[PDB]
């Protein structure tokens, strides 16, 4: 009965309310109405990250990237997913690509992207140092 | 950045 945009808006309200599995289901309903909108998959990927569902998050980021190759958030969420999975070099590349795309698109997130890069590079270093 | 669109 509701449209894809209305379902996305319902998902966004649930997300702000910290109802992550419910928000993800709402983005799934939006996808039923229009499966060609990258934002539905990026939003759902972020829900899956919060739910520790990394395999599902990775899959959504890949779907989003097939639809919008320039998506800052798909690259960023992909990098965060790879960092939590300890795939540090891939994570850093995707975070750096998010930074470059954000610069080209004149987007600013209060230094979130550089901050995440530093967190990722520090985690990678900690894993290297612990072998010593 | 960790917000929905
Ligand atoms: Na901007």
């Amino acid at each position: 009965s509701p449209s894809a945009q209305e379902l996305k808006e319902q998902g966004n309200r649930l997300f702000v309310g910290r109802k992550y599995p419910e928000a993800a289901a709402c983005y799934g309903r939006a996808i039923t109405r229009n499966p060609l909108v990258a934002v539905y998959y990026t939003n759902r990927a972020l829900c899956y990250l919060k739910m520790q569902q990394h395999e599902q998050a990775l899959a959504d980021c890949r779907r989003a990237l097939e639809l919008d190759g320039q998506s800052v958030k798909a690259h960023f969420f992909l990098g965060q997913c790879q960092l939590e999975m300890e795939s540090y070099d891939e994570a850093i590349a995707n975070l750096q690509r998010a930074y470059s795309l954000a610069k080209e698109q004149r987007l600013n997130f209060g230094d979130d992207i550089p901050s995440a890069l530093r967190i990722a590079k520090k985690k990678r270093w900690n894993s290297i140092e612990e072998r010593r | 950045i960790e917000e929905v669109d």
